[PDB]
């Protein structure tokens, strides 16, 4: 929280408390709590996450595995040809 | 001699024959059907608007072939076309085919349509 | 679950034996030998009258069905044809057949 909001790191430990900055950019990657239900149970906590960090992170993208098969034929000819 | 012919396998493969020599064996029963088709290849490519199996258009969605196959059926309603990748439905929904020798089952035939996999029936434009 | 990498487990498994074969390219008949390895380890990993009459759907076939009806267009050959999407039949035909009703 501290990193991702005043942009400073403040490391006081016994030998000398100093104060300094780093103003990075961050990706991050986590799994939904429990499988896939990502939008069955409630849209809050499914990752179960305290929740200043909502506020804090910009974009949260919720990505589904939606079974269709334009889509379905689509992808197979993706990484079809990738391997080609 | 029908009793005392020989016998001469055919392969997709090599698209050519073999040396190959009581009752049959099952891989020969199984290997009768597959063997007409293949026949029947060799004879559709000889004649040169293409050559595409089943489970390639069941494995799309939308579309426009004229596909080979046998004429069965299964059920009621449900005449089925077969070659060796997959089984699909056909219908003749309002068909004006052609003033063929034949149509019987059993046959190998040609039909021109689409898939529509909405409710996976298989059109036919014309039976020749 | 089925996803993608599904596809990446089969794929590899083709290069496998080719590796076995030692050649270079890739082979209809010498890649298909994989589905049915992939196939048997997946497959275990997913596995009117009726309706109304029995929703459990047992001991109401056959015997009992052509017994309900006799007591008039049912013929046994008929039964069979035309009883062959109520998915409480191929369960049935997967138990009550041997069953005997």
């Amino acid at each position: 929280h501290e990193v991702m909001e005043q942009q400073t790191v403040t490391i006081a430990k016994a030998g000398i408390h100093t104060t300094l900055n780093a103003r990075c950019s961050v990706i991050a990657a986590a799994n939904p709590v429990f499988g896939q239900y990502d939008v069955n149970r409630d849209p809050h906590q499914n990752i179960a996450l305290p929740d200043s960090l909502l506020s804090r992170f910009d974009l949260l993208f919720v990505v589904t595995d939606d079974i269709n098969e334009i889509r379905d034929r689509s992808i197979s000819e993706h990484v079809l040809r990738t391997h080609r | 001699n029908a009793s005392q012919q020989q016998r001469f396998s055919y392969n997709p493969h090599k698209m050519q024959f073999i040396f190959v020599p009581f009752l049959p064996d099952i891989e020969d029963k199984v290997q009768m059907f597959l063997t007409r088709y293949y026949l029947t290849n060799d004879r559709v490519m000889r004649n040169e608007n293409s050559i595409t199996p089943i489970k390639n258009l069941l494995g799309r969605d939308a579309q426009n072939f004229l596909l080979l196959g046998l004429l069965n059926k299964n059920f009621k309603g449900n005449w089925s076309l077969e070659d060796p990748s997959g089984s699909v439905e056909i219908d003749i929904s309002q068909t004006i085919p052609t003033q063929g020798h034949y149509y019987v089952p059993g046959c190998m035939v040609l039909v021109e349509g689409i898939y529509y996999s909405v409710g996976n029936k298989f059109h036919v434009t014309s039976m020749t | 679950p089925i996803t993608i990498r599904q596809l990446e487990a089969i794929i590899r498994i083709t290069e496998s034996l080719a590796k076995l074969e030692l050649s270079p390219i890739a082979q209809e008949r010498h890649v298909d030998e994989a589905i049915r390895l992939f196939q048997a380890s997946t497959m275990d990993a997913a596995s009117q009258e009726l309706k109304r009459r029995l929703p459990i759907g047992w001991s109401t076939s056959y015997q009992t069905l052509r017994r309900e009806f006799v007591d008039h267009r049912f013929s046994q050959l008929a039964l069979d044809k035309a009883l062959y999407e109520t998915i409480q039949l191929r369960h049935q035909g997967q138990n009550i057949y041997r069953s005997g009703v």
